[PDB]
């Protein structure tokens, strides 16, 4: 019988069934990676990354450079760990998922930052979102195609726009 | 924390 009857049965991120994780505050279903953090299988109850961020952001305009300065702190932390599901749950970044198929100076892909994250291989803010627009900046620098390089402006800007709202940035 | 199995075919 279904373990979670109040609980999705496909994944937020991909959008896809398969062996699912369900919250306890809330009805989504993620896959074991597709979650950011990866799902602590063994914890009761367990709150996905979506009611964390609600419990952070309703108990907690600010400047880039400030935002950028900050030490990697738990809020910090799961804050970036949102923003980068965020990108993952939008279906072009499938296209910056894996390692690429070329030779720039320093590659990077979606993965990648994933691992570094879960890691905690970033001290600071910048060290993330630096990964992040050094994967646009080698989309531009390496590819000229019309439809991937609309795409990989389309995910840009999808990552910038995710990133002023969740660290709450001024505009103007 | 719970799990479920779901299928496109079920
Ligand atoms: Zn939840
Ligand atoms: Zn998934």
């Amino acid at each position: 019988s279904d373990p979670c009857p109040e609980n999705s049965n496909i994944c937020e991120v991909c959008n896809k069934w398969g062996r699912l994780f369900c919250c306890d505050t809330c009805p989504r279903s993620f896959h074991e990676h597709c979650h950011i953090p990866s799902v602590e299988a063994n914890k009761n109850p367990w709150s996905c990354i979506f009611c964390r961020i609600k419990t952070i952001q309703e108990r907690s305009g600010h400047q880039e450079s400030e935002v950028l300065m900050r030490q990697m702190q738990p809020e910090e932390q799961l804050k970036c760990e949102f923003l980068l599901l965020k990108v993952y749950c939008d279906s072009k970044s499938s296209f910056f998922a894996s390692e690429p198929y070329y030779g720039p100076q320093k590659p990077m892909w979606l993965n990648k930052v994933k691992t570094s994250l879960n890691e905690q291989m970033y001290t600071r803010v910048e060290g993330f979102v630096q990964d992040m627009r050094l994967i646009f900046h080698n989309h531009k620098e390496f590819y000229r195609e019309d439809k991937f390089t609309r795409l990989g402006i389309q995910v840009q800007d999808i990552f910038e726009k995710n990133f002023r709202n969740i660290f709450a940035i001024q505009e103007t | 924390a719970r799990t479920k199995q779901t299928a496109r075919k079920s």
